[PDB]
């Protein structure tokens, strides 16, 4: 996907 | 508040690109913009002087850099590990926001992104703390040659960090 975090980016 | 500027030089491959600055808000938030500012200069045991990048994606996002400590994932900020947030007065109005990324509540490590669009899902959730005065037609030229594979032109990797005191 179009996250945008710090960790354990997915789909 | 006199507010400072900061920048930072991407290579591709052994070649520099260009450059791409970056204006703060410290002036409504005078707290959040060193965590920016230091990050470049990139002392404190962490910075963007990593030379490495995460991922670019064509028309949503573009950044990387930070972390290098926890096989490619590290990340302390000036504050410590973590760090509280601050407000949302400030929104996405589209492409050239510079925006925080986080993980949890009061969890801002310090990596940011920039947004080459209207990502109204992310409006709310990270902190809005400066804009692309110039260099987004670099990073345009950056993201055209990106991919959602998570490779972008070969290897781009930070040349140099600014820090302009």
């Amino acid at each position: 996907x179009l996250l945008v975090t710090a960790g354990l980016v997915l789909a | 508040m006199v507010n400072p500027t900061v920048f930072f030089d991407i290579a591709v491959d052994g070649e520099p690109l260009g450059r791409v600055s970056f204006e703060l808000f410290a002036d409504k938030v005078p707290k959040t913009a060193e965590n920016f500012r230091a990050l470049s200069t990139g002392e404190k045991g962490f910075g963007y002087k990593g030379s490495c990048f995460h991922r670019i994606i064509p028309g949503f996002m573009c950044q990387g850099g930070d972390f290098t400590r926890h096989n490619g994932t590290g990340g302390k900020s000036i504050y410590g590990e973590k760090f509280e947030d601050e407000n949302f007065i400030l929104k996405h109005t589209g492409p050239g926001i510079l925006s925080m990324a986080n993980a949890g509540p009061n969890t801002n490590g310090s990596q940011f992104f920039i947004c080459t669009a209207k990502t109204e899902w992310l409006d709310g959730k990270h902190v809005v703390f400066g804009k692309v005065k110039e260099g987004m037609n670099i990073v345009e030229a950056m993201e055209r040659f990106g991919s959602r594979n998570g490779k972008t032109s070969k290897k781009i990797t930070i040349a140099d960090c600014g820090q302009l005191e």
